[PDB]
């Protein structure tokens, strides 16, 4: 059962997230009037789906060394490339999700003063700048992604740090800060500020429309922050735990592989959060069908 | 006394016309065209998509070369399209963005437009300076401009919401003839192929046939239950079709002076915005509020096909002079070109 | 397989899109307001503080460009051309408070206030303004206070059973108009009390439009 | 005297429309049917042209 | 009125540099593509450079590519041609030519007066150098091209120009059949494939001059030798 449950979990996550991400990409393209014309929200939502699609397309190239026999079959050249490609999609998707929340913060708390620089041309430049920063943030990943000789005739793709006794700390800590901690602080801070400043003093808060407006946004800000936290906290909690752990046990191995799946599930749940919590997007998708 | 007697005579005259129409109603158009075979299913694909309008498109008009067309949208932009390449030939910024109609001159040298600003603006397309400039602003209507059509470079007929139609001399900027008699807002007009007559449909659910030279109303056509929004002459000039808010399209004949056929379906409960005929007149294309454009069989009153490629109300459509293609405009800010394949 | 001149035509078309995009974005950040309201309803007094067929007025207030459209000269059927304003940010509706004991000049039997209430629900419940916030102005507030002492509100509203004071009768009329909202979920009504010497009339429209802009941003960003 | 003046004009207009010659509906229906038949072959929308002759390939 | 005034020409030393300017007035300069065409003394026309509308596309002749630079200033409505390392082969009168490109447009419709510079590929053939003519008589002029000028879009990109003595070239026929604005209807262009004929019914005194046929099917634009009409 163990050899069958784990492959099914990863495969289900990969397929379900590909369907959702391909839907967001197609819908944004088909709703366009002029490319790069008053579609700043649409530029961010289609780049997040491309990176999430990349994070799932490269998933089977990363999990085949976890299920069958734990052996890399693609050689040392692909091991560096696939590990760097997979790690880039994790960092890039988290950065686009962070920037898609700063964009929503600016569109709400500063609706007049942000019209000067919330241009589709500026949005594309920001996203292209995120990819450049993502490549810099994955530089240690591909500099040390080499083959590892395991006991027996089997080898596996992995990370060979020059000083694993001492260099193990900065590799785990810097990924926790840049890819989990800092983005989650900004994403949480942005969405709570939206809920506190989403309506005006003159707005009739006693009216049903204003209360109904805050209720839907509140459950969308909570869902976005919570889904991001739940899908990446266990991965970086076990990541920090291995520093103290010297000889892992079977239960820890099962928990570690479960946490890896949750990280891939983040790219599966991002498209559906936009599909479900946007009534406007949900209605237009049905019209096309 | 005198007023009461006169209004009784009007009722007698109306009954006389109704009896005259009933006398000549020997047969029905449905009975006449029962024997002919149906057109089958009409399938048209989007060959071209014209992008660039950023608001609702309200009107379009083909040029006489069957290649260039002008469309008007409420983004304040008049755009002239090269339909073969989808290239934009011109982009005319409108002084008033609330445009409701646009016209292409048969010579191709001028375009006209106008809306809630009560003005018909004439734009010169062939200037030595290489840009389109305003040549004339036709003022005089006291309501919004609903439709306009060039007869030539010097004459244009406009219909307005002030219940009147006007014939204009473009060179002098004055309306030579004023066409009065509608009791509601006139929403559309169509020119006869010989440009000696034109029909107009108003919100009083009536269509009037006007003589351009004489300047009086020749015939009045009633039968609709709501405001008429669209009107188009039959290619031979002896008939015209209208589209109203009552989800019906009706084909009126000038010489028979009565309605001949109604184009409606039980599923259709939305208003009609635009009507046009194919080159042979066998197809009647109508745009609807339900986001679709229905191609009708004019003779058999059958829905031949549907153009479903828009996410909002199809506000306008037009068929080329050679019949090669049909363009449909919509509130979703897109234009689409349709034709069949062998 | 394009000729040397066909390729040059294509480059011209892309220069037009470079200018459609520039103009389309400039129009997207501007505010379009539809100014509605009846004869002697204070519609023209509001224009006098913010300085053909349709009268378009532009003004700038706190780095925001407003386009207010007055269609009082359009004597045609309103339902025909009203869809041309589908997509305006908000609707400014002017109601005269003092016109509650008066009757229409033409009808001579229909109350002026009832005419506005019928006009309001014809606009508020219109299908093209489903999610268009309405700015409801209750003009002539000072004159209404004087007229309540002489003419009781029971002439206009028989169901009213309340104090003969401004602070209670005006709120009853204010909630009567807001009660006409047949869809209290997809739209809101912003109500303000203006006067002939007020200086907060443009501020209320600026605040109400700002809340509409936030609402539109939430829908586009997917938060709504 | 606006109503009485309008009444005379409306009656006078109806006289002009009532004195026109009207043909039978069968005659008018046949003419519309004949025109469509004569120009049916040169109608690309009714009878789609070969792809070689279609400007919108 | 439409005007094109050239300046910057004059006597220069071999191997030197000179800057030619073309100031445009009376039309939307930024909407028009611009060409430089030169004419050597007692020789035919020679195309120099092309810049498209919006400055996105720039072309040079092979004999000048790398040495000449063409640029435009839309706010000032000025067209520039920067020339360097000028040789004795560059001694010519340089003409400023406007050309706008859309469906049905007439490129090369207006030419400038030209500026004189003095220094101290489809083949278009016009074998007949001169033709003796008399007023009121019909004249036909023949032009040949090494390649077929008929494109797959149906256009035949052949142009006819007339340069009267002392005057700038004027467009007569554009796309091998269409008559340019301001040109009398007596001129008519007929052709097929590589052979083209210009028919001038009821010739007049003004028609006397040299006629050049130019191809616009593809770059580089090449001119014919020219056919001269003399009385």
């Amino acid at each position: 059962y163990i050899n069958i449950i784990m492959p099914s979990v990863f495969g289900t996550i990969c397929l379900l997230g590909i369907i959702g991400n391909s839907t967001v990409i197609f819908a944004v393209v088909k709703k366009s009037k002029l490319h790069w014309c008053n579609n700043v929200p649409d530029i961010f939502i289609i780049n997040l789906s491309v990176v999430d699609l990349l994070f799932l397309l490269g998933m089977p190239f990363m999990i085949h060394q976890l299920m069958g026999n734990g052996v890399w079959h693609f050689g040392e050249t692909m091991c560096t490339l696939i590990t760097a490609m997979d790690a880039n999609s994790q960092f890039t998707s988290t950065y686009i999700l962070t920037a898609m929340a700063i964009d929503r913060y600016l569109a709400t708390v500063h609706p007049i003063s942000s019209t000067k620089f919330r241009k589709p041309s500026v949005a594309t430049l920001v996203i292209c700048l995120l990819w450049a920063l993502s490549f810099i943030s994955i530089t240690p990943v591909w500099l040390y992604a080499r083959l590892i000789p395991f006991p027996g005739g089997a080898v596996g793709c992995g990370i060979r740090l020059p000083n694993p006794d001492t260099d193990l700390y900065w590799f785990t800590l810097y990924q926790f800060f840049l890819a989990f901690a800092l983005p989650f602080v900004v994403i949480t801070a942005a969405y709570v500020r939206i809920l506190q400043r989403m309506t005006s003093s003159v707005a009739p808060a006693s009216q049903r429309s204003i209360r109904l407006r805050t209720k839907r946004v509140t459950r969308t800000a909570i869902a976005i922050c919570l889904v991001f936290f739940v899908c990446w906290a266990p991965y970086y909690v076990l990541q920090l735990t291995q520093l103290s752990i010297s000889r892992p046990t079977l239960t820890f191995v099962y928990l570690y592989n479960a946490a890896i799946s949750l990280g891939y599930a983040n790219s599966c749940l991002n498209p559906f959060v936009y599909i479900v919590l946007c009534e406007t997007f949900r209605k237009r998708l049905v019209l096309s069908v | 006394s005198e007023l009461d007697q006169l209004r009784q005579e009007a009722e007698q005259l109306k009954n006389q016309i109704r009896d005259a129409r009933k006398a000549c109603a020997d047969a029905t158009l449905s009975q006449i065209t029962n024997n002919i075979d149906p057109v089958g299913r009409i399938q048209m694909r989007t060959r071209r998509t014209l992008r660039g309008h950023l608001a609702k498109i309200y009107a379009m008009h083909w040029g006489t070369d069957s290649r260039l067309l002008v469309s008007a949208s409420q983004d304040g932009k008049l755009i002239i399209w090269d339909s073969y390449t989808t290239n934009k030939v011109h982009a005319i910024p409108l002084r008033s963005s609330w445009v409701m109609t646009c016209a292409y001159a048969p010579s191709g040298n001028y375009v006209a437009c106008g809306g809630l600003d009560n003005i018909c603006s004439i734009y010169n397309l062939k200037t030595r300076e290489g840009n389109v400039r305003v040549s004339r602003e036709l003022a005089g209507h006291t309501g919004y401009l609903s439709c306009c059509r060039f007869l030539d470079d010097n004459q244009i007929v406009t219909s307005s919401g002030d219940t009147t139609c006007a014939l204009w001399d473009i060179e002098t900027g004055q309306q030579t003839t004023t066409f009065t008699g509608h009791t509601g807002d006139v929403m559309s007009l169509s020119l006869a192929p010989d440009t000696r007559l034109f029909v107009s449909g108003a919100c009083d659910a009536s269509a009037k046939l006007w003589d351009v030279r004489e300047g009086m109303c020749r015939q009045t056509f009633t039968g609709h239950e709501s405001d008429i929004n669209a009107i188009c002459f039959f290619p031979n000039g002896n008939a015209f079709a209208t589209g109203s808010d009552d989800a019906t399209c009706r084909l009126f004949d000038l010489r028979a002076d009565q309605e001949l056929m109604t184009y409606s379906h039980d599923n259709i409960i939305c208003g009609i915005t635009s009507v046009s005929f194919s080159k042979s007149g066998r197809l009647l294309l109508a745009g609807y509020d339900d986001f679709n454009c229905n191609v009708w069989d004019a003779l058999k009153a059958d829905r031949a096909g549907v153009l479903a490629g828009h996410d909002n109300r199809v506000s306008c459509l037009g068929v080329t002079d050679d019949g090669m293609a049909v363009a449909t405009g919509s509130w979703d800010s897109f234009l689409k070109i349709w034709n069949g394949s062998s | 397989t394009l000729s040397a001149e066909d390729k040059a035509a294509v480059e011209r078309s892309k220069m037009i899109d470079r200018n459609l995009r520039e103009d389309g974005e400039k129009a997207a950040r501007e505010v379009k307001l539809l100014l509605l309201g009846a004869g002697e309803s204070g519609k023209n007094t509001i224009v006098k503080q913010m300085k053909t067929g349709i009268v378009e007025t532009h003004f700038t207030f706190k780095d925001l460009h407003f386009k207010m459209f007055d269609v009082g000269a359009q004597r045609s059927e309103r339902k025909k051309w009203i869809h041309c304003f589908e997509g305006v940010t908000a609707i400014i509706f002017c109601v005269a408070l003092s016109d509650y004991d008066l009757v229409l000049a033409e009808d001579e039997e229909m109350n002026r206030m009832h005419a506005s209430m019928k006009l309001f629900d014809s606009i508020c419940n219109n299908k093209w303004f489903t999610d268009t916030s309405i700015i409801l102005f209750l003009n002539k507030k000072d004159l209404f206070e004087e007229k309540i002492k002489k003419s009781p509100l029971t002439i206009c509203y028989p169901e009213y059973a309340g104090s003969n004071t401004y602070e209670e009768a005006a709120a009853y009329i204010q909630c009567q108009f807001e009660d006409l909202n047949k869809r209290k979920d997809t739209k809101e009504i912003y109500t303000h009390f203006t006067c002939s010497t007020d200086t907060k009339n443009v501020q209320f429209v600026f605040d109400a439009v700002t809340d509409v802009i936030i609402k539109n941003n939430l829908k586009d960003c997917g938060l709504f | 005297t606006a109503s009485i003046a309008q009444a005379r004009k409306l009656v006078e207009q109806l006289k002009m429309e009532a004195n026109i010659d009207r043909i039978k509906v069968s005659k008018a229906a046949a003419d519309l049917m004949a025109y469509c038949e004569a120009h049916a072959k040169e109608d690309p929308l009714l009878t789609p042209v070969p792809a070689s002759e279609n400007p919108f390939r | 009125d439409v005007q094109l005034v050239e300046s910057g020409g004059g006597l220069v030393q071999p191997g030197g540099s000179r800057k030619l300017s073309c100031s445009a007035s009376g039309f939307a300069f930024s909407s028009f593509g611009m060409h430089w065409v030169r004419q050597a003394p007692e020789k035919g026309l020679e195309w120099v450079a092309y810049i498209s509308s919006g400055s996105g596309t720039i072309y040079y002749a092979d004999t000048v590519k790398g040495r000449f630079t063409i640029s435009r200033d839309d706010p000032k409505n000025t067209l520039f041609l920067q020339m360097t390392s000028l040789r004795s082969e560059d001694t010519a009168m340089y003409y400023c030519v406007r050309s706008i490109y859309y469906y049905g447009s007439s490129p090369f419709d207006f030419w400038g007066q030209g500026t004189t510079l003095t220094v101290s590929d489809i083949v278009m053939t016009q074998a007949t150098s001169s033709v003796p003519v008399t007023p009121g008589e019909s004249v036909s002029i023949s032009c040949r091209s090494s390649k077929s000028l008929l494109h797959s879009n149906g256009n035949t990109y052949l142009y006819w120009f007339l340069q009267r003595p002392g005057q700038s070239p004027q467009l007569l026929i554009y796309r091998m059949s269409n008559l340019a604005s301001g040109v009398p209807d007596r001129f008519s262009g007929s052709g097929s494939g590589t052979a083209f004929t210009l028919t001038i019914s009821r010739l007049e005194a003004e028609d006397v001059g040299v006629y050049y046929c130019m191809q616009h099917l593809e770059y580089p634009l090449t001119f014919g030798a020219g056919t001269k009409l003399e009385l």
